[PDB]
Formats: structure tokens, C-alpha cells, sequence
RNA sequence: ACGGACCAAGGAGUCUAGCAAAUGUGCAAGUGUAUAUGAUUCUUUAAACAUUUUAUACGCAUAAUUAAUGU
RNA sequence: UAAAGCUAAAUAUAUGUAGGAGACCGAUAGCAAACAAGUACCGUGAGGGAAAGAUGAAAUAGUACUCAGGAAUGAGCAAUUAAAUAGUACCUGAAAUCGUUAAGAUGGAACGGAUUAAGAGAGAAAACAAGUAAAGAGGGGAA
């Protein structure tokens, strides 16, 4: 599995690169949402 | 190998930018996505879950014909400009080889309904 | 009593009003369940207010239909009423309260072309 | 009226549904419910039930006990609905075939170096639809420390339960009620 | 391209995340309805039964 | 009365953070998921979309 | 999060779940560990039996760094070696490994378990137990004392 | 038997420390990057990212028992 | 190595002054004080201590003239403004309480639950008619 590299004009295909193995991680919306709820608390200001 | 149609259905059942439910008149729920011939929120009619699909839509003033037919992740979105009944019939033979008859009369009836809509300027 | 028009049956038409709301004006008519010893409504004495229960429920086949014998859908612009082209015999539309007259004219004109009925197509005329 | 117990309504006691929101586990539950229903085999029923249990009833199983349980079942498949852990007390590992929910990295490496293989439950559903030559196993469910506090209260005669104490020593709950020298023992 | 070095496919000092292992899945292939329609499974099913 | 020693923030395990970032990159490569988030990409060719 | 608290379910009820006849009052049995040995005796006796009284000698200035001593059994003793290295010694027969456990954070070797048959091993440590040292000798090894 | 002449607004199981049980998540004989330091971090960012170029900071766990020398 | 002496940094800051900011409060809230607020006022004294924000875009538009009346004030064919039922006690303008007109009831309380009847007010989204034909006025699609 590969991907194409497009030039900045948007039309030509000027190469290809092999898809990195990070893109095969299991997609987990429950875990992402739960981690996001805890992390977004760290930038609050006190009152 | 980390994804399939069933897993895509699992991730998009509830959270989705095309779902619409009516708070008043409690019956009903719709998917308005581009490749949904009906508007049912089911895995067997949603364009995001299916691997091959056809549809007819307005999308701007006129009527537009759409095909998906992507079988090796080659997600191709072909858009054609429907003009009249004969042209739509020709396009169904050209690109809709994967449809049953039952779906084809439904799409033709939908097109016959869509052709009666117009506005000013 | 029971009201029946076609196949639709309503088991009751009167509302359930709050106990003692006819005698004190600080008590609003919206139903609240009575708690408290010696109530005579919590204990089901004869001759007083009735309590609501699950028995008065409606038939599942005819639960949200209007006298029109269709379901109601509320729309806010022209594009929101796209899904109704496939099921134009089971649904009727109503226009939202805060849309202008200019938008309402367009919505009504499209609803006519789709062969869908409008419940309130006489407002702001 | 009529004289029934529990107004005639039948009672059940266990867990009824998944609590977990992991989508892959939900796919597995759907698959094995279908298999249990359409091929009632008493093998798919037990599996479909076990992968709903809470965490404390899916204990880990080590490599040494895995090998010991399969000592008289060569060229068979072991099935576990928990995790497999490594054991540094083993010197050598045989060639085994194992299906389970999770493997730790060290255990997974050790298994494959001896010529065996690791399977997931969607592969065992595909190659062994009715569990032929498959052996079901589970780990210790009453080895958790919390269980050492349960049972008869510590203070009844001949109870083995641990107490809840700040720390441990000669100064922490060892004087009156724990030896004959201070008015009675236990 | 840096994305294969960051996650340890190719190793490089001060770029690769140290001793990090890319996570694994509990399902090998999430297509359950392809498994159901296979011949091996279909030959073990039982005839469809009736409701009441 | 509200106080300043309310616990304002949280601590998050490192491995779960990394796992979530990894699972969020993988979702960025599925055409259907990107569309369902609200992006209008009906005219894109490939969803990973690498540029020179 | 206040969204999920139990008190919101009692919000229209009179007594907030605490009872008509027995109220929720403030300290109706004492403060802290007050009544133990008088009217809390049963709880103290069945859940914390040896609580009252004292036993043993005093130690006036402890200095815990004098007696600090972590241990290890002979089971985990071949497992400190990499598996490919463990393979080489079990193959060849005129060489044996010499392991220094103090470099790994252990001080005393302890004697639970089973060493492999006819596989000599030489172990360095600060303290040994009798059974551990016997098991090391039996398979043809040797213990060494270091400081 | 006590409170209630009437109406509007307000009005009561919360926060922090410490322990346990239950359940969800990650890794697993280990686990938790403390205080700090680093970075082509610096509107947001008081967030996020990193860990010192056969590898001994500390906690809990991996072993018990005895007043105790100890074992 | 006591009974003499000196010494920067890493630490603290419910005070005073200056700067920046927030998943904070929004005029019975937030500091007691959003205003001539530690002010008016009370106590011999030590001390106690409030209530009170909003016309309009513009008043460099704040109400000219006539009639009645001692005046206050009212009315107009007269007058500013988009607007005076925005007229300075000026955005909006609820409830308790009171006035005017109409329609009913009424032998030592009044309201109410169930069920119907007689009046009065509103109502067509199921509570009848697709289509055909002849015009007239529009609005789209394609070759
Ligand atoms: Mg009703
Ligand atoms: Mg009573
Ligand atoms: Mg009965
Ligand atoms: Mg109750
Ligand atoms: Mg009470
Ligand atoms: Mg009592
Ligand atoms: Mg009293
Ligand atoms: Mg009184
Ligand atoms: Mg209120
Ligand atoms: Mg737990
Ligand atoms: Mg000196
Ligand atoms: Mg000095
Ligand atoms: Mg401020
Ligand atoms: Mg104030
Ligand atoms: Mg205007
Ligand atoms: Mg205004
Ligand atoms: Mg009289």
C-alpha cells in the first residue's frame, strides 16, 4: 500500500511513499473521548 | 485489516454530522448523506458504510448523478450531470451493474419526483 | 371518557391538574406527585383528583399520529425538508416560529411542488 | 387476587449485557451470540457468556500453568478468555497453540520462538466453528488479595481473614484478643 | 516520512520514542459477515427454525 | 463558599496518551470517518493527502 | 461531577432519605473513635481484635539503613539471564555462569523452588540460607561470599 | 395538637484529605517518568512534547514469622 | 574542637502601587459601597452603618401655538420623532390588589371528582371529486 505525492499546483503526481505502520492502529472512539475529557481540564483558571 | 464496513457502522451510529432527529413529533430519524437513496439510518442504506452505491440529488439548482463503486479502497466519486430520463437510464446501465432491478425502479421513481422542483432566477 | 374517531383511540382527554391548585394561587396546575402523610389523594379516596398511571397509554401503532393521520416534522429552511421526498404520504410539515415571511413563502412553494401538506400555511400573511 | 410468590414473575441473577464500549469487543459479542444461537454446541454458549464477565472474573494465566494443563493434550488447542503472562521460573517452553484475548509482549515472543502460534477469537471462530479438539481453561478466580478479607469476620473463632490495618508490626493490633497473655486469644 | 522513524520502524537516536511498542488489536480482521458467509462456518450451521 | 483548592486538573497515564494519539492518526486516514466529521472533501483524490 | 450524584434523586422527597422518625442529627454517638471499649465494644472486638494494650521492647533510635536487606529465591536465578544466553550454557558442558546478585539489588539468596538438574552455576552474594546453599551445591555449583 | 392573611424573587447532603468495595481502561512480575532538567515549547501555551550520550532516586507489589539476637 | 564576630543565592508574601488574564458574578447577585460610600443617619462613649444603574441614533430634536381655568391641569382642527400607550418617577412592563362594560348564577360558606345537556367563541391540516377540455398569467429542463 502506497500514497501519491501531489505537486503544489494540484494536478501532477510527482512520486509515491509507502504508508507508515502507525496508520494500522485500532480506531477506538471510547478511549479517545475518555482521555480527552481528563486532558482538557489542565488548562483551566481558578475562581 | 483494522477497518471494515461493520466497524465503520459501529463508529458512526450515533455521532455523525448527517443525522437529524425531530424533538417534536417523536417518530423518525434521517441520514442526509450524499449517497443515501432513502434517508434511513441503517447500515444497509448509508453511503458511508456501503462499498458501492448510486444516487440522484439536486445539490445546486439542477440534478446530479453520483457513483461510488470503490472496491479496493480506490474511493472514487464520479459525478455526472443528469439531463433527462433517457440519459439517466443509459447511465444506470453504464455504471450501475451492481444494482438489482428492485433498486433501479426506486432510483428512477426518485428521479421522476426530483425533476418537478424549480425556483426563480 | 374514551374518544374514538377512526382506528385511533384516546383513553382520556381531560388533563391531570395538581391537587389544591383551585384553592391557592401560589400552586400551579402542573401535575406533581403528592407525598406526605394524610393526603387523601395519595391514598386513593373516592371523590377527589385522580393520579396518572401507565395504564392510560396509547396503542403503539397509532401513538404519534395527528388527526391528519400523519406524523409531524418541523423545518427551519428550504434545505432541511429534502428527506420528505421519499415518504410524502406518512409525514406533514410545520414551519418553525422564528422564520421570516420571505423564507416562509419559499418553504410553502416548495412543499406544494413536493406534494406534502403544511399544517400552518397561513401565518404572517 | 391470587397467591403467587413474586407475583408469578420469574427471577434471574447474572449480568445481562456488556458494559464495555470497545467496538471490537462488541463485534466479538455479536459474532459469538450468533454462533451460539445457530449452532447450539455448549462450547459457543460458554464462550459467549464468558466474554461478558467483569474484570475480576477473567484472571490472567501464566505460561507454566498453561504448559502444565496441556501436558497430556499434544496437538490440541487451548482456549482462554483472559490474558497470558510470562513466567521467569520456567526454564524451557514447548510448542503450543493458544487462543486468547490478550498476550503480553514477553509471553508472545517466547511462544513464537518455540514454534507455536497465537490466535485471536475471530480466527478460532473461522477454523474451529464448533470447538473440535479445543480445551477450555481459566485462571484462579479466588487468588486476589481482596478475597483474603472476605468470609468470617476476623475476631470470630478460627477465622483466616486479614484485618484492615495502617501498617504491620508489634505495635499494631497484637495485644488484647490475639494472645492468651492479654485476656484471650482470638 | 519522519513518521516511520518516530514510531520505531527505522531507529535513530533522539528521534525514536524510546522502548515504545505500537499497540496491538484483539481482532485480526473485523469483517464478521465475511466469516459467517465462509464455507467452513456455513457447513456447521443448523436449519432455520420457526417463530410462534 | 467556593475555594481555590478545588482539584482543577488531572494526571493522565503516558501510555494511554500515546495510544490515543496513535488511534487518532489512524482515524485520519479513513475517507468515511473524515466525511462524517463535517469536512467537504467530495472532490479529493486520496484521503491521506501527501503533498510535495 | 454533580450531574450523577445520589442526592438529586431525593430532590422532591421530604426527608432526603434519612428517615421520618430517626433524623439526621450531628454526632449522635460521639466524635471520631470516641466510644470504643464502652458502647462501641462489639465493632472493635469483631473487626479489630488485638487493638488495646501493649507488648514488646522499645528501640530508641532506629536507623533503618543498618538492617535493609532485599531477598531473592533460587527460582528467579536463571531468569536474570537472557534467553539466548541461557540456551548457550545448556548446550555446552564445560562452562558455567557466574552471577553477582548485588549488582542487581539483592543482598540475601533464599531457597524456595527447584534448580535444573546437572547444570552448574556459581552465585555471589552477601548472605545465604542453608537450604539455598544446599540446593546450589547439589547440582554442582558453588556459593561465594562478598562484601 | 402545633406552623400557615396574600403575591413575587432567594432558600438547604457540598468541597478537601485519607481508606475500602464495585465497575470501565492501560500494561503485567512488575508498575507509577517524583522533585527537576531539555527542546527550531512560547497570543492561546499556566497546555502539549521529551528523559540524562549486563543501565542500582523513591513508593506499592514480588515472603513470612518472632519481644528479640534473628532465622 | 564550646563559652567572640561577619556574610550573596536558591525561600515567603489576606499590605501598598503598576500590568495582564479567566469553562467566575451580573444591580435582592458580585467587595459594605457599578452613583457627591465608610457617605446620609443612630449612640455620652468604645462603636454601628444603609437605600439608590437604563428616554432616544440625535434634545446642536426635552414639548412651540390656540381654547377653558385664580391656579394645578385638561382638550385640540395645533406640534418634535420611525415611534410619545418612548414625556424626564421616561427600555420591556408579570403576580398580588382595584376600576369600566358585557354575559350568567344567587333559601344559614365557596371551590371540586364522574357523566351528560343547554348556550357562547373559535376552527378545515382526514372531516368529498383525481383527471379531461378551452383559454389567460407565470416559472423551469433538454436537443
Ligand atoms: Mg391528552
Ligand atoms: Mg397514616
Ligand atoms: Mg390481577
Ligand atoms: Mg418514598
Ligand atoms: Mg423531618
Ligand atoms: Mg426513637
Ligand atoms: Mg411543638
Ligand atoms: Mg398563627
Ligand atoms: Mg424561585
Ligand atoms: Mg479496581
Ligand atoms: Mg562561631
Ligand atoms: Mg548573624
Ligand atoms: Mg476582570
Ligand atoms: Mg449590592
Ligand atoms: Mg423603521
Ligand atoms: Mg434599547
Ligand atoms: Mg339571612
Amino acid at each position: 500500500p502506497v500514497a501519491n505525492v501531489y505537486s503544489t499546483n494540484g494536478k501532477n503526481v510527482v512520486g509515491e511513499v509507502e504508508i507508515p505502520v502507525v496508520f494500522q492502529t485500532p480506531i477506538r472512539n471510547d478511549l479517545i473521548q475518555s482521555v480527552y475529557t481528563n486532558m482538557s481540564k489542565n488548562r483551566r483558571h481558578p475562581y | 485489516s483494522n477497518v471494515s464496513n461493520a466497524l465503520v457502522w459501529e463508529l458512526t451510529r450515533k455521532s455523525n454530522c448527517f443525522i437529524k432527529k425531530n424533538k417534536a413529533g417523536k417518530k423518525g430519524v434521517f441520514l442526509c448523506d450524499p449517497l443515501n437513496v432513502n434517508y434511513k439510518n441503517t447500515p444497509s442504506s448509508s453511503g458511508l458504510v456501503k462499498s458501492n452505491s448510486t444516487n440522484v440529488t439536486l445539490k445546486d439548482g439542477k440534478v446530479v448523478f453520483s457513483v461510488k463503486t470503490s472496491k479496493e479502497s480506490n474511493v472514487v466519486n464520479q459525478h455526472f450531470k443528469a439531463k433527462n430520463m433517457k440519459n439517466v437510464e443509459k447511465l444506470l446501465q453504464q455504471h450501475g451493474s451492481f444494482e438489482k432491478a428492485k433498486n433501479k425502479e426506486k432510483l428512477l421513481k426518485k428521479y421522476k419526483r426530483l425533476s418537478k422542483l424549480y425556483e426563480t432566477s | 371518557a374514551v374518544k374514538k374517531v377512526g382506528k385511533i383511540i384516546k383513553k382520556r382527554t381531560k388533563k391531570f391538574t395538581r391537587f389544591q391548585s383551585n384553592r391557592f394561587m401560589r400552586v400551579k396546575p402542573a401535575w406533581r406527585k403528592p407525598r406526605g402523610i394524610d393526603c387523601r389523594v395519595r391514598r386513593r379516596y373516592k371523590g377527589t383528583n385522580l393520579m396518572p398511571s401507565i395504564g392510560y397509554g396509547s396503542n403503539k401503532k397509532t401513538k404519534f399520529l395527528l388527526p391528519n393521520n400523519k406524523y409531524k416534522y418541523v423545518v427551519k429552511n428550504v434545505k432541511e425538508m429534502e428527506p420528505l421526498i421519499m415518504n410524502h404520504t406518512k409525514y406533514c410539515v410545520q414551519i418553525a416560529h422564528n422564520v421570516s415571511s420571505k423564507k416562509r413563502k419559499q418553504i410553502i412553494e416548495r412543499a406544494k411542488q413536493m406534494n406534502v401538506s403544511v399544517i400552518n400555511a397561513k401565518a404572517r400573511l | 387476587g391470587i397467591a403467587l410468590k413474586n407475583v408469578g414473575r420469574i427471577k434471574k441473577h447474572g449480568r445481562k449485557h456488556l458494559v464495555s464500549k470497545n467496538p471490537y469487543l462488541r463485534l466479538l459479542v455479536k459474532l459469538y451470540n450468533f454462533l451460539a444461537r445457530r449452532t447450539n454446541a455448549n462450547f459457543n454458549k460458554i464462550i459467549a457468556k464468558r466474554l461478558i464477565m467483569p474484570k475480576r472474573y477473567r484472571p490472567p494465566l501464566s505460561l507454566s500453568k498453561l504448559q502444565y494443563h496441556m501436558a497430556n493434550h499434544p496437538n490440541d488447542i487451548a482456549v482462554v478468555v483472559g490474558s497470558i503472562t510470562d513466567d521467569k521460573r520456567l526454564f524451557s517452553l514447548k510448542q503450543l497453540k493458544v487462543c486468547a484475548l490478550r498476550f503480553t509482549e514477553t509471553a508472545r515472543k517466547r511462544i513464537e520462538d518455540a514454534g507455536g502460534e497465537c490466535l485471536t477469537f475471530d480466527q478460532l471462530a473461522l477454523k474451529y466453528p464448533t470447538g473440535k479438539k479445543c480445551v477450555l481453561l481459566r485462571g484462579p478466580t479466588k487468588a486476589r488479595t481482596a478475597e483474603k478479607h472476605f468470609g468470617k469476620a476476623p475476631g470470630k473463632p478460627k477465622s483466616k481473614a486479614r484485618p484492615y490495618v495502617r501498617s504491620k508490626g508489634r505495635k499494631f493490633e497484637k495485644a488484647r484478643g490475639r494472645r492468651k497473655s492479654r485476656a484471650y486469644k482470638k | 516520512k519522519k513518521l516511520d522513524v518516530i514510531y520505531g520502524k527505522i531507529h535513530e537516536k533522539k528521534v525514536t520514542k524510546k522502548n515504545y511498542i505500537l499497540p496491538k488489536s484483539i481482532v485480526h480482521n473485523p469483517d464478521i459477515y465475511r466469516i459467517i458467509h465462509s464455507d467452513k462456518v456455513q457447513a456447521s450451521l443448523l436449519a432455520k427454525k420457526k417463530p410462534c | 463558599p467556593t475555594k481555590i483548592w478545588r482539584r482543577w486538573g488531572r494526571k493522565v497515564n503516558l501510555k494511554e496518551k500515546r495510544y490515543a494519539v496513535c488511534s487518532s492518526i489512524a482515524a485520519s486516514g479513513v475517507t468515511s470517518l473524515v466525511l462524517a466529521r463535517g469536512h467537504r472533501i467530495s472532490h479529493l483524490k486520496e484521503v491521506p493527502l501527501v503533498v510535495s | 461531577a454533580t450531574r450523577f450524584k445520589k442526592n438529586r434523586k431525593k430532590r422532591g422527597h421530604v426527608s432526603a432519605g434519612h428517615g421520618r422518625v430517626g433524623k439526621h442529627r450531628k454526632h449522635p454517638g460521639g466524635r471520631g473513635k470516641a466510644g470504643g471499649l464502652h458502647h462501641m465494644r462489639i465493632n472493635f472486638d469483631k473487626y479489630h481484635p488485638g487493638y488495646f494494650g501493649k507488648v514488646g521492647m522499645r528501640h530508641l533510635n532506629l536507623l533503618k539503613n543498618r538492617t535493609y536487606c532485599p531477598t531473592i529465591n533460587v527460582d528467579k536465578l536463571w531468569g536474570l539471564l537472557p534467553e539466548e544466553k541461557k540456551k548457550e550454557f545448556s548446550e555446552n558442558k564445560d562452562i558455567a555462569p557466574v552471577i553477582d546478585v548485588t549488582r542487581k539489588g539483592y543482598f540475601k539468596v533464599l531457597g524456595n523452588g527447584k534448580l535444573k538438574h546437572n547444570q552448574p552455576i556459581v552465585v555471589k552474594a552477601r548472605y545465604f540460607s542453608s537450604v539455598a546453599e544446599k540446593k546450589i551445591k547439589a547440582v554442582g555449583g558453588q556459593c561465594i561470599l562478598v562484601a
